[PDB]
Protein backbone atom coordinates (compact mmCIF):
# COMPACT_ATOMS: atom_id res chain seq x y z
CA UNK A 1 0.00 0.00 0.00
CA UNK A 2 2.96 2.42 -0.81
CA UNK A 3 1.86 5.80 -1.11
CA UNK A 4 3.76 6.74 -4.38
CA UNK A 5 5.94 9.78 -2.48
CA UNK A 6 7.84 11.62 -5.01
CA UNK A 7 11.41 11.10 -5.11
CA UNK A 8 12.76 14.93 -4.14
CA UNK A 9 11.71 18.52 -4.40
CA UNK A 10 13.15 21.65 -4.44
CA UNK A 11 12.55 24.85 -3.39
CA UNK A 12 14.45 28.68 -2.46
CA UNK A 13 14.94 30.58 0.96
CA UNK A 14 12.12 32.21 2.11
CA UNK A 15 9.83 30.12 -0.09
CA UNK A 16 7.17 27.58 0.84
CA UNK A 17 7.72 24.04 -0.41
CA UNK A 18 4.14 21.64 -0.65
CA UNK A 19 4.89 18.14 -0.17
CA UNK A 20 2.33 15.47 -1.22
CA UNK A 21 1.33 11.74 -0.41
CA UNK A 22 -1.35 9.97 -2.54
CA UNK A 23 -3.11 7.26 -0.26
CA UNK A 24 -4.68 4.16 -1.32
CA UNK A 25 -7.93 5.79 -0.05
CA UNK A 26 -8.19 2.94 2.02
CA UNK A 27 -5.78 3.70 4.76
CA UNK A 28 -4.89 7.73 4.36
CA UNK A 29 -8.19 8.69 3.83
CA UNK A 30 -9.53 7.83 7.37
CA UNK A 31 -6.20 6.93 9.36
CA UNK A 32 -4.30 9.64 10.99
CA UNK A 33 -1.52 10.86 8.80
CA UNK A 34 1.86 12.21 10.40
CA UNK A 35 4.89 13.65 8.59
CA UNK A 36 8.30 12.62 10.12
CA UNK A 37 11.37 14.67 9.29
CA UNK A 38 14.89 12.87 9.08
CA UNK A 39 18.76 14.42 8.45
CA UNK A 40 20.77 12.03 6.72
CA UNK A 41 23.09 9.93 8.54
CA UNK A 42 20.69 9.83 11.85
CA UNK A 43 17.59 8.24 12.81
CA UNK A 44 13.75 10.44 12.00
CA UNK A 45 12.11 12.53 14.05
CA UNK A 46 8.33 13.34 14.81
CA UNK A 47 7.19 16.48 12.98
CA UNK A 48 4.10 16.50 12.70
CA UNK A 49 2.13 13.91 14.60
CA UNK A 50 -1.65 14.31 13.60
CA UNK A 51 -2.78 15.60 10.54
CA UNK A 52 -3.30 19.01 11.71
CA UNK A 53 -2.11 19.69 15.21
CA UNK A 54 1.59 20.52 15.98
CA UNK A 55 4.15 18.61 18.24
CA UNK A 56 5.82 20.83 21.19
CA UNK A 57 9.13 22.53 19.83
CA UNK A 58 7.98 22.66 16.36
CA UNK A 59 8.25 25.59 14.49
CA UNK A 60 5.26 27.33 13.26
CA UNK A 61 6.48 26.65 9.91
CA UNK A 62 5.40 23.32 9.58
CA UNK A 63 1.62 22.93 8.22
CA UNK A 64 0.27 19.71 7.56
CA UNK A 65 -2.88 19.24 5.68
CA UNK A 66 -5.07 15.49 4.48
CA UNK A 67 -7.92 16.18 1.62
CA UNK A 68 -9.68 13.15 0.56
CA UNK A 69 -6.89 10.28 -0.35
CA UNK A 70 -3.84 13.07 -0.40
CA UNK A 71 -1.66 14.74 1.95
CA UNK A 72 0.28 17.96 1.82
CA UNK A 73 3.00 19.37 3.73
CA UNK A 74 3.28 22.83 3.41
CA UNK A 75 6.99 24.75 4.84
CA UNK A 76 7.01 28.52 4.75
CA UNK A 77 10.22 30.62 5.12
CA UNK A 78 12.43 28.04 3.97
CA UNK A 79 15.57 28.03 5.45
CA UNK A 80 18.87 26.17 5.08
CA UNK A 81 18.40 23.95 7.80
CA UNK A 82 15.40 22.19 6.61
CA UNK A 83 17.08 20.35 3.84
CA UNK A 84 16.45 16.99 5.35
CA UNK A 85 13.95 14.07 3.75
CA UNK A 86 10.68 14.11 4.98
CA UNK A 87 8.27 10.93 5.08
CA UNK A 88 4.65 10.15 5.28
CA UNK A 89 3.55 7.54 7.69
CA UNK A 90 -0.07 6.17 8.33
CA UNK A 91 -2.01 2.96 9.49
CA UNK A 92 -3.58 0.60 7.15
CA UNK A 93 -5.53 -2.26 9.23
CA UNK A 94 -3.04 -2.91 11.61
CA UNK A 95 0.12 -2.23 9.06
CA UNK A 96 2.00 1.15 9.26
CA UNK A 97 3.11 1.67 5.94
CA UNK A 98 5.32 5.11 5.77
CA UNK A 99 6.18 7.30 2.72
CA UNK A 100 8.41 6.74 -0.03
CA UNK A 101 10.88 9.76 0.97
CA UNK A 102 11.06 13.25 -0.24
CA UNK A 103 14.52 14.72 -0.37
CA UNK A 104 14.09 18.51 0.24
CA UNK A 105 16.89 20.78 -1.71
CA UNK A 106 17.17 24.34 -1.41
CA UNK B 1 12.75 9.69 29.96
CA UNK B 2 12.67 6.71 27.68
CA UNK B 3 16.29 5.50 25.89
CA UNK B 4 16.47 2.34 23.11
CA UNK B 5 19.65 0.86 22.16
CA UNK B 6 20.50 -1.98 19.99
CA UNK B 7 23.10 -4.37 20.45
CA UNK B 8 22.91 -6.06 17.29
CA UNK B 9 25.85 -7.71 15.39
CA UNK B 10 27.74 -5.26 12.44
CA UNK B 11 28.36 -8.08 10.16
CA UNK B 12 26.34 -11.25 8.95
CA UNK B 13 26.25 -13.76 6.13
CA UNK B 14 23.03 -15.31 3.95
CA UNK B 15 23.35 -19.20 5.51
CA UNK B 16 22.48 -17.24 8.91
CA UNK B 17 19.62 -15.36 10.35
CA UNK B 18 19.68 -12.16 11.74
CA UNK B 19 18.74 -11.13 15.25
CA UNK B 20 18.55 -8.00 16.88
CA UNK B 21 17.84 -6.58 20.44
CA UNK B 22 16.17 -3.46 21.41
CA UNK B 23 17.25 -2.96 25.39
CA UNK B 24 14.87 -0.07 27.28
CA UNK B 25 16.38 2.17 29.78
CA UNK B 26 14.52 4.93 31.74
CA UNK B 27 11.51 2.88 31.78
CA UNK B 28 10.41 -0.60 31.60
CA UNK B 29 8.02 -2.55 29.22
CA UNK B 30 4.46 -2.53 31.07
CA UNK B 31 1.02 -2.55 30.54
CA UNK B 32 1.75 1.00 30.32
CA UNK B 33 3.54 1.29 27.28
CA UNK B 34 1.46 0.85 24.22
CA UNK B 35 3.66 -0.91 21.19
CA UNK B 36 7.31 -1.48 20.27
CA UNK B 37 8.41 -1.86 17.00
CA UNK B 38 11.06 -2.48 14.20
CA UNK B 39 11.93 -0.56 11.44
CA UNK B 40 14.50 -0.78 9.02
CA UNK B 41 15.91 1.27 6.34
CA UNK B 42 18.27 0.54 3.00
CA UNK B 43 21.11 3.43 2.63
CA UNK B 44 19.42 5.96 0.10
CA UNK B 45 16.12 4.20 0.63
CA UNK B 46 12.71 5.06 2.38
CA UNK B 47 11.84 3.29 5.92
CA UNK B 48 10.11 -0.05 6.42
CA UNK B 49 8.23 -1.06 8.77
CA UNK B 50 9.06 -4.76 10.06
CA UNK B 51 7.01 -5.48 12.92
CA UNK B 52 5.05 -4.25 15.57
CA UNK B 53 4.89 -5.67 19.53
CA UNK B 54 2.69 -5.22 22.39
CA UNK B 55 3.59 -5.77 25.94
CA UNK B 56 1.59 -9.04 25.89
CA UNK B 57 3.04 -10.63 23.77
CA UNK B 58 0.77 -9.78 20.93
CA UNK B 59 2.49 -9.45 17.58
CA UNK B 60 1.42 -7.70 14.30
CA UNK B 61 3.60 -8.35 11.31
CA UNK B 62 4.20 -6.73 7.59
CA UNK B 63 2.39 -8.90 5.06
CA UNK B 64 5.62 -8.39 2.67
CA UNK B 65 7.80 -9.65 5.94
CA UNK B 66 5.35 -12.10 7.71
CA UNK B 67 6.78 -15.39 6.73
CA UNK B 68 10.89 -14.42 7.64
CA UNK B 69 10.37 -12.23 10.41
CA UNK B 70 9.55 -13.26 14.30
CA UNK B 71 9.96 -11.37 17.17
CA UNK B 72 9.98 -12.46 20.91
CA UNK B 73 10.15 -9.34 24.32
CA UNK B 74 11.70 -10.46 27.56
CA UNK B 75 10.09 -8.09 30.45
CA UNK B 76 12.68 -9.47 33.13
CA UNK B 77 15.14 -7.83 30.97
CA UNK B 78 13.04 -5.03 29.77
CA UNK B 79 14.27 -6.09 26.12
CA UNK B 80 12.76 -7.15 22.92
CA UNK B 81 14.47 -9.02 20.15
CA UNK B 82 13.79 -9.48 16.20
CA UNK B 83 14.69 -12.70 14.00
CA UNK B 84 14.91 -12.42 10.41
CA UNK B 85 14.95 -15.49 8.23
CA UNK B 86 16.42 -15.83 4.49
CA UNK B 87 18.28 -13.14 4.09
CA UNK B 88 19.61 -11.83 0.90
CA UNK B 89 21.71 -9.18 -0.14
CA UNK B 90 18.86 -6.06 -0.26
CA UNK B 91 18.83 -6.72 3.67
CA UNK B 92 21.71 -4.90 3.77
CA UNK B 93 20.08 -2.02 6.17
CA UNK B 94 20.24 0.48 9.43
CA UNK B 95 17.84 -1.26 11.58
CA UNK B 96 16.20 1.42 14.01
CA UNK B 97 14.06 0.08 17.22
CA UNK B 98 10.80 2.39 17.30
CA UNK B 99 7.78 2.37 19.65
CA UNK B 100 5.21 4.67 20.80
CA UNK B 101 5.66 6.73 24.08
CA UNK B 102 2.77 9.82 24.05
CA UNK B 103 -0.75 9.25 23.25
CA UNK B 104 -0.74 10.84 19.86
CA UNK B 105 2.29 11.20 18.78
CA UNK B 106 2.29 7.44 17.34
CA UNK B 107 5.95 6.86 16.41
CA UNK B 108 7.71 9.18 18.95
CA UNK B 109 11.01 7.28 20.07
CA UNK B 110 13.06 6.01 17.86
CA UNK B 111 16.59 3.74 19.04
CA UNK B 112 19.67 4.66 17.78
CA UNK B 113 19.54 1.69 14.67
CA UNK B 114 22.51 -0.13 14.16
CA UNK B 115 24.19 -0.96 10.39
CA UNK B 116 23.63 -4.85 9.16
CA UNK B 117 25.51 -5.64 5.95
CA UNK B 118 24.93 -8.81 4.07
CA UNK C 1 -6.96 -2.74 43.06
CA UNK C 2 -9.73 -5.16 44.38
CA UNK C 3 -11.73 -3.32 42.88
CA UNK C 4 -10.28 -3.06 39.35
CA UNK C 5 -9.50 -6.95 40.04
CA UNK D 1 -26.60 -10.46 43.82
CA UNK D 2 -25.43 -7.50 42.23
CA UNK D 3 -22.33 -6.86 40.02
CA UNK D 4 -21.00 -3.34 38.33
CA UNK D 5 -19.84 -2.89 34.75
CA UNK D 6 -18.46 -0.07 33.09
CA UNK D 7 -20.67 1.26 30.31
CA UNK D 8 -19.48 0.36 26.38
CA UNK D 9 -17.66 3.40 25.30
CA UNK D 10 -20.33 4.36 22.72
CA UNK D 11 -22.76 4.54 25.39
CA UNK D 12 -20.33 7.34 27.35
CA UNK D 13 -20.18 8.95 24.61
CA UNK D 14 -24.01 8.99 24.22
CA UNK D 15 -24.48 10.00 27.83
CA UNK D 16 -21.98 12.89 27.08
CA UNK D 17 -23.75 14.32 24.10
CA UNK D 18 -27.92 13.34 25.00
CA UNK D 19 -28.01 12.64 28.52
CA UNK D 20 -29.47 9.12 27.21
CA UNK D 21 -28.22 6.22 28.34
CA UNK D 22 -28.91 2.73 26.36
CA UNK D 23 -30.06 -0.36 28.14
CA UNK D 24 -28.89 -4.19 27.40
CA UNK D 25 -25.60 -4.13 28.20
CA UNK D 26 -23.97 -6.57 26.49
CA UNK D 27 -24.57 -12.18 26.33
CA UNK D 28 -27.40 -9.54 27.10
CA UNK D 29 -28.86 -8.46 31.06
CA UNK D 30 -32.17 -6.65 29.74
CA UNK D 31 -33.07 -4.22 32.65
CA UNK D 32 -37.41 -5.23 31.99
CA UNK D 33 -39.42 -6.50 29.33
CA UNK D 34 -36.73 -7.96 27.65
CA UNK D 35 -36.87 -4.75 25.13
CA UNK D 36 -33.69 -2.36 24.50
CA UNK D 37 -31.98 0.50 22.43
CA UNK D 38 -34.09 2.94 24.35
CA UNK D 39 -33.02 6.52 25.57
CA UNK D 40 -33.67 6.76 28.92
CA UNK D 41 -32.78 9.79 30.42
CA UNK D 42 -30.97 10.81 33.78
CA UNK D 43 -32.78 12.03 36.88
CA UNK D 44 -31.02 14.51 39.35
CA UNK D 45 -31.39 11.90 42.15
CA UNK D 46 -31.48 12.11 45.85
CA UNK D 47 -28.57 13.83 47.65
CA UNK D 48 -26.68 11.21 49.58
CA UNK D 49 -22.63 13.04 50.34
CA UNK D 50 -22.05 16.81 50.05
CA UNK D 51 -19.24 16.03 47.22
CA UNK D 52 -21.23 13.49 44.77
CA UNK D 53 -23.60 14.57 42.65
CA UNK D 54 -25.06 11.63 41.55
CA UNK D 55 -27.50 11.16 38.46
CA UNK D 56 -29.11 7.89 38.29
CA UNK D 57 -31.37 6.63 35.86
CA UNK D 58 -34.45 3.78 37.47
CA UNK D 59 -34.04 6.23 40.52
CA UNK D 60 -34.35 -14.53 39.10
CA UNK D 61 -34.73 -11.10 37.05
CA UNK D 62 -32.12 -8.56 36.68
CA UNK D 63 -32.55 -4.70 37.12
CA UNK D 64 -30.16 -2.41 35.01
CA UNK D 65 -29.66 1.05 36.58
CA UNK D 66 -27.23 3.59 34.19
CA UNK D 67 -25.32 6.11 37.11
CA UNK D 68 -23.22 9.50 36.35
CA UNK D 69 -21.20 10.43 39.31
CA UNK D 70 -19.78 13.90 39.06
CA UNK D 71 -17.28 13.24 42.51
CA UNK D 72 -14.32 15.68 43.50
CA UNK D 73 -10.58 14.30 43.18
CA UNK D 74 -7.31 15.49 44.72
CA UNK D 75 -3.69 15.40 43.56
CA UNK D 76 -0.25 16.48 45.82
CA UNK D 77 2.59 17.31 43.91
CA UNK D 78 4.08 15.77 41.61
CA UNK D 79 0.92 15.24 40.11
CA UNK D 80 1.74 11.89 39.61
CA UNK D 81 -1.67 10.16 40.97
CA UNK D 82 -5.11 11.18 41.43
CA UNK D 83 -7.50 9.89 44.35
CA UNK D 84 -11.39 10.43 43.72
CA UNK D 85 -13.68 10.18 47.10
CA UNK D 86 -14.93 7.12 46.21
CA UNK D 87 -11.63 5.42 46.45
CA UNK D 88 -10.28 5.48 42.56
CA UNK D 89 -6.57 5.73 42.99
CA UNK D 90 -5.26 6.23 39.41
CA UNK D 91 -1.69 6.83 38.76
CA UNK D 92 -2.34 8.77 35.80
CA UNK D 93 -0.75 12.51 35.94
CA UNK D 94 -4.00 14.95 36.32
CA UNK D 95 -2.33 17.45 34.06
CA UNK D 96 -0.70 14.89 31.33
CA UNK D 97 -2.51 15.42 28.20
CA UNK D 98 -1.68 13.07 25.66
CA UNK D 99 1.69 14.80 24.36
CA UNK D 100 3.95 15.21 27.80
CA UNK D 101 4.53 11.36 28.74
CA UNK D 102 8.32 12.56 29.98
CA UNK D 103 6.99 15.82 31.85
CA UNK D 104 4.24 13.81 33.40
CA UNK D 105 3.42 10.29 34.96
CA UNK D 106 1.38 7.68 33.29
CA UNK D 107 0.78 4.31 34.64
CA UNK D 108 -2.41 2.90 34.03
CA UNK D 109 -3.72 0.42 31.19
CA UNK D 110 -2.14 1.72 28.35
CA UNK D 111 -5.16 0.15 26.55
CA UNK D 112 -7.84 1.70 28.27
CA UNK D 113 -6.99 5.15 28.12
CA UNK D 114 -8.41 8.07 25.58
CA UNK D 115 -8.40 11.40 25.17
CA UNK D 116 -10.41 13.30 23.19
CA UNK D 117 -9.85 16.99 21.89
CA UNK D 118 -12.58 19.77 21.93
CA UNK D 119 -15.30 16.90 23.32
CA UNK D 120 -18.75 18.23 23.70
CA UNK D 121 -20.45 17.37 27.47
CA UNK D 122 -23.85 18.17 27.92
CA UNK D 123 -23.85 21.18 30.78
CA UNK D 124 -26.45 19.20 33.19
CA UNK D 125 -27.01 15.78 33.32
CA UNK D 126 -30.50 16.37 35.12
CA UNK D 127 -32.14 18.22 32.55
CA UNK D 128 -32.86 16.46 29.85
CA UNK D 129 -32.14 19.12 26.97
CA UNK D 130 -28.66 21.30 27.73
CA UNK D 131 -26.76 23.66 26.10
CA UNK D 132 -23.73 21.49 24.96
CA UNK D 133 -20.28 22.42 26.17
CA UNK D 134 -16.94 22.48 24.38
CA UNK D 135 -13.82 21.36 26.45
CA UNK D 136 -10.66 21.87 25.03
CA UNK D 137 -9.07 17.81 26.38
CA UNK D 138 -11.19 15.29 28.05
CA UNK D 139 -9.52 12.41 28.63
CA UNK D 140 -11.42 8.93 29.81
CA UNK D 141 -10.37 5.59 31.21
CA UNK D 142 -12.13 2.36 31.44
CA UNK D 143 -11.70 0.43 34.27
CA UNK D 144 -13.17 -3.08 35.53
CA UNK D 145 -16.72 -1.33 36.91
CA UNK D 146 -16.47 1.92 35.99
CA UNK D 147 -15.28 4.74 33.49
CA UNK D 148 -13.24 7.95 35.04
CA UNK D 149 -13.73 11.11 33.08
CA UNK D 150 -11.80 14.23 33.51
CA UNK D 151 -10.60 17.91 32.09
CA UNK D 152 -7.19 17.89 31.17
CA UNK D 153 -5.49 21.70 31.92
CA UNK D 154 -2.25 22.92 31.68
CA UNK D 155 -0.30 22.32 35.13
CA UNK D 156 1.79 25.72 35.23
CA UNK D 157 -1.77 27.84 34.87
CA UNK D 158 -3.86 26.44 37.97
CA UNK D 159 -0.82 24.82 40.33
CA UNK D 160 0.98 27.56 42.17
C1 LIG E 1 -28.42 0.75 21.09
O1 LIG E 1 -28.25 1.68 20.05
C2 LIG E 1 -26.91 2.09 19.93
C3 LIG E 1 -26.83 3.31 19.03
O2 LIG E 1 -27.30 2.98 17.75
C4 LIG E 1 -26.05 0.91 19.46
O3 LIG E 1 -24.69 1.27 19.50
C5 LIG E 1 -23.95 0.65 18.43
O4 LIG E 1 -23.30 -0.52 18.88
C6 LIG E 1 -22.60 -1.21 17.88
C7 LIG E 1 -22.14 -2.54 18.43
O5 LIG E 1 -21.07 -2.35 19.32
C8 LIG E 1 -21.45 -0.32 17.37
O6 LIG E 1 -20.76 -0.92 16.30
C9 LIG E 1 -22.03 0.99 16.85
O7 LIG E 1 -21.03 1.89 16.48
C10 LIG E 1 -22.91 1.65 17.91
N1 LIG E 1 -23.56 2.82 17.39
C11 LIG E 1 -22.98 4.03 17.30
C12 LIG E 1 -23.86 5.11 16.71
O8 LIG E 1 -21.84 4.27 17.65
C13 LIG E 1 -26.24 -0.28 20.40
O9 LIG E 1 -25.70 -1.47 19.90
C14 LIG E 1 -27.72 -0.56 20.70
N2 LIG E 1 -27.82 -1.53 21.75
C15 LIG E 1 -28.42 -2.73 21.64
C16 LIG E 1 -29.01 -3.04 20.28
O10 LIG E 1 -28.49 -3.54 22.55
C1 LIG F 1 0.51 19.40 26.79
O1 LIG F 1 1.30 19.89 27.86
C2 LIG F 1 2.55 20.41 27.44
C3 LIG F 1 3.30 20.81 28.69
O2 LIG F 1 3.36 19.73 29.60
C4 LIG F 1 2.33 21.61 26.51
O3 LIG F 1 3.58 22.05 26.02
C5 LIG F 1 3.72 23.48 26.09
O4 LIG F 1 2.95 24.14 25.11
C6 LIG F 1 3.04 25.55 25.17
C7 LIG F 1 2.00 26.13 24.23
O5 LIG F 1 2.61 27.01 23.32
C8 LIG F 1 4.47 25.98 24.84
O6 LIG F 1 4.64 27.38 24.94
C9 LIG F 1 5.42 25.33 25.84
O7 LIG F 1 6.76 25.57 25.54
C10 LIG F 1 5.20 23.81 25.85
N1 LIG F 1 6.05 23.16 26.82
C11 LIG F 1 6.08 23.39 28.15
C12 LIG F 1 7.08 22.56 28.92
O8 LIG F 1 5.37 24.19 28.74
C13 LIG F 1 1.45 21.20 25.34
O9 LIG F 1 1.14 22.30 24.52
C14 LIG F 1 0.16 20.59 25.89
N2 LIG F 1 -0.79 20.22 24.87
C15 LIG F 1 -0.61 19.41 23.81
C16 LIG F 1 -1.83 19.24 22.94
O10 LIG F 1 0.45 18.86 23.52
C1 LIG G 1 -10.13 22.44 18.55
O1 LIG G 1 -10.54 23.78 18.69
C2 LIG G 1 -9.50 24.72 18.52
C3 LIG G 1 -10.02 26.09 18.89
O2 LIG G 1 -10.90 26.55 17.88
C4 LIG G 1 -8.95 24.63 17.09
O3 LIG G 1 -7.83 25.46 16.92
C5 LIG G 1 -8.03 26.31 15.77
O4 LIG G 1 -8.17 25.55 14.59
C6 LIG G 1 -8.42 26.33 13.43
C7 LIG G 1 -8.79 25.40 12.30
O5 LIG G 1 -7.75 24.46 12.10
C8 LIG G 1 -7.20 27.21 13.15
O6 LIG G 1 -7.42 28.07 12.06
C9 LIG G 1 -6.92 28.08 14.37
O7 LIG G 1 -5.73 28.81 14.23
C10 LIG G 1 -6.80 27.22 15.62
N1 LIG G 1 -6.59 28.03 16.80
C11 LIG G 1 -7.45 28.93 17.34
C12 LIG G 1 -6.94 29.61 18.58
O8 LIG G 1 -8.55 29.20 16.88
C13 LIG G 1 -8.50 23.21 16.81
O9 LIG G 1 -8.13 23.02 15.47
C14 LIG G 1 -9.63 22.22 17.12
N2 LIG G 1 -9.23 20.86 16.88
C15 LIG G 1 -8.20 20.19 17.45
C16 LIG G 1 -8.05 18.77 16.99
O10 LIG G 1 -7.44 20.67 18.29
C1 LIG H 1 11.18 15.86 27.74
O1 LIG H 1 11.27 16.02 26.34
C2 LIG H 1 11.53 17.35 25.95
C3 LIG H 1 11.38 17.46 24.45
O2 LIG H 1 11.42 18.81 24.06
C4 LIG H 1 12.93 17.75 26.45
O3 LIG H 1 13.22 19.10 26.16
C5 LIG H 1 12.97 17.60 27.97
O4 LIG H 1 14.25 17.83 28.48
C6 LIG H 1 12.54 16.19 28.37
N1 LIG H 1 12.47 16.07 29.80
C7 LIG H 1 12.90 14.99 30.49
C8 LIG H 1 12.73 15.09 31.99
O5 LIG H 1 13.38 14.00 29.97
C1 LIG I 1 -5.30 30.04 32.95
O1 LIG I 1 -6.38 30.11 33.85
C2 LIG I 1 -7.15 31.28 33.72
C3 LIG I 1 -8.13 31.33 34.87
O2 LIG I 1 -8.75 30.07 35.02
C4 LIG I 1 -7.82 31.30 32.34
O3 LIG I 1 -8.54 32.49 32.11
C5 LIG I 1 -6.74 31.21 31.26
O4 LIG I 1 -7.29 31.08 29.98
C6 LIG I 1 -5.83 30.01 31.51
N1 LIG I 1 -4.77 29.94 30.54
C7 LIG I 1 -3.77 30.83 30.35
C8 LIG I 1 -2.80 30.47 29.25
O5 LIG I 1 -3.63 31.86 30.99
Amino acid sequence: SVLTQPPSASGTPGQRVTISCSGSSSNIETNYVSWYQQFPGTAPKLLIYRNNQRPSGVPDRFSGSKSGTSASLAISGLRSEDEAEYYCGTWDDNSWVFGGGTKLTV
Amino acid sequence: QLQLQESGPGLVKPSETLSLTCTVSGASIDRSTYYWGWIRQPPGKGLEWIANIYYNGRAVYSPSLKSRVTISVDTSKNQFSLKVRSLTAADTAVYYCATRWNYFFDFDYWGRGTLVTV
Amino acid sequence: SYKQR
Amino acid sequence: NTEYVAPPMWEIHHINSHSQCYSSYSFVAYHRDSYENKTMQLMPDDYSNTHSTRYVTVKETSNLNCMVTITTARSKYPYHFFATSTGDVVDISPFYNGTNRNASYFGENADKFFIFPNYTIVSDFGRPNSALETHRLVAFLERADSVISWDIQDEKNVTC
